[PDB]
């Protein structure tokens, strides 16, 4: 899956 | 008519030091509480959030609410003409005034920087409870983050009730650096948690964060499982610098 | 024969310093009552005038008049080998420069290499200015270095109770006003008639590498005339530059 | 099983900082009396020869003789990581081809693993050829070090003669020629002398050997006519760095 | 733009 | 002409 964004941890 | 004066102007110096390895571009949200400025960095993967009460400042006025868009690269590179000691009045009236005045009073400096027109994007924060809360010294955070960026690209973060770890792996082997808490000013270090978390993050934009070590002796680091790492400068009794970093799997 | 003797030695690296990146070559001038060295740069945009009383050393011998062509660029390399407390004597096909320590108990000799080459005379015509600015070596330094982030070329406005540097360019643009001082650390405007003048921050650069040399600088400007900022040499010479204006 | 614990751990950081710019990789000589490394460079001009008795170690403990091959590069980019106070374990365990490293900050609570990756290599057994010399020579290292880098901006090759009044040291070049001539006098320079000595040596290769000036304050030259230079500091009390360098016809 | 010294009466 | 150690009687 690698490196989240901040978009993919709820945020806007 | 905004209008804002800093004795201690080194502080605007520190502050955009902070934010232009991170951010090229962003959008001061002046009022009449003060200055607030919130961006993610290009690849939507941290969050740099910078509060100024203009309680801070020895002078403050806002006729109304302004939303100026500077490139922030430019603004660093205007308030590397400003001494340390200067105090540096913002003002505005499409142009950005800021005045240097030295400590004489018999040298002063006028520097008109464009601005640019962005995109408002108002950015929606989670509301979020953190598990475990570290405090510690900001040049250690610094030293322990760009020494395992010499060993590997990730930190793995492992906070205990009596200690943290960090963690890394690379092709000349790896390395881990374990603090435990202290009983002891500035240098102390104290965690207050409820059970084990493990989090990994990207040593790259962790890098970009300590630009804020000149801002506080302290640091604060606020984590909990699968949520973004908070880490937060306090600037001196004006405001703070916040900044978001989603983890890795 | 000639032997010069300065016990301050470190006044030759700031010197050469001050000339390596204006003056790729120029041509020393000796003789009894001291040294000298003029050259204009390659584009004949400046001038650089410098002056050593030979009452400034602590022995000198010229038992004849010299006319050394240096590679400016050598010789610096060459002085950087010198320690910033040591004594330096000079002594003359080759020039031998002569390095002894503090104790005397080291002593270093280097034979430097000449060029053939013609010495200059170049006129300067007779002048003296509408405005003339004395301030510390340091902030001029300052406003120049400042300025070189926003623009490339400076616009010099002096009135009588105050002096402004401006410059603009792609960030946007810069003032910095200088106002008379009211010390070693003062700001003195002598005004006899306003003047405007345009720069270009590159030399003005290139000249305030001799900062080391003096606390102290003097501008001294007219209409439609050259620039000249000189600094002291301690009580044996100075340093004058001269830069051509813009328009 | 290996285990040496180095108190002054800046020794280490100096030692790998004078063998990195000479020796790529090197084959440490562990056992009960020491830590021992030697190496020829790749051109075959120079040897280094490094020296750690046991007994300057706060603890050591060596189960069996070990040859660990070690890339120096490497050991050096950990080392790094280390504070110039902090405390210095090295530990080699059963079989591992990893050495670990380990800093223990002085002061506060923080301790450092680091895990390096060894490689397998055979020692070269090297001979040196049995020797005593005409001149020694005993001086400041920090001004050898200066007098190697001032002539080394006129030329590639030192020329050295010592008279027991002096010893003179000369290069010519590209612009013309420089000498420096030592008197006798931590502070000292000191000459034993035989018969008269001239040789030339690169200096290119001297300056490599100056990389451990910060070891000691004095530094001592061997010479004899027709034979290599031997440039040795002492460290603390505990060994010696030993630098051999070939002639120059 | 930029003038030279031989324009300023030098020589 | 840079002599090596193996031209001193080294190994």
């Amino acid at each position: 899956p690698g490196q989240l964004t901040l978009l993919q941890c709820g945020f806007s | 008519m905004f209008e804002a004066r800093l004795v201690q102007g080194s502080i605007l110096k520190k502050v955009l030091e902070a934010l232009k390895d991170l951010i090229n571009e962003a959008c001061w949200d002046i009022s009449s509480s003060g200055v607030n400025l919130q961006s993610m960095d290009s690849s939507h993967v941290s969050l740099v959030q910078l509060t100024l009460r203009s309680e801070g400042f020895d002078t403050y006025r806002c006729d109304r609410n302004l939303a100026m868009g500077v490139n922030l690269t430019s603004m660093s590179k205007i308030l590397k003409c400003a001494g340390n000691e200067d105090i540096i009045t913002l003002r505005a009236e499409d142009t950005l005034a800021l005045v240097f005045e030295a400590p004489n009073q018999e040298k002063v400096s006028d520097y008109e920087m464009k601005l640019m027109d962005l995109d408002v994007e108002q950015l929606g924060i989670p509301e979020q409870e953190y598990s475990c809360v570290v405090k510690m010294p900001s040049g250690e955070f610094a030293r322990i983050c760009r020494d395992l960026s010499h060993i590997g690209d990730a930190v793995v973060i492992s906070c205990a009730k009596d200690g943290v770890k960090f963690s890394a792996s690379g092709e000349l082997g790896n390395g881990n650096i374990k603090l435990s808490q202290t009983s002891n000013e500035e240098e102390a270090v104290t965690i207050e948690m409820n059970e084990p978390v493990q989090l990994t993050f990207a040593l790259r934009y962790l890098n970009f964060f300590t630009k804020a070590t000149p801002l506080s002796s302290t640091v604060t680091l606020s984590m909990s499982a699968d949520v973004p790492l908070v880490v937060e400068y306090k600037i001196a009794d004006m405001g703070h610098l916040k900044y978001y970093l989603a983890p890795k799997i």
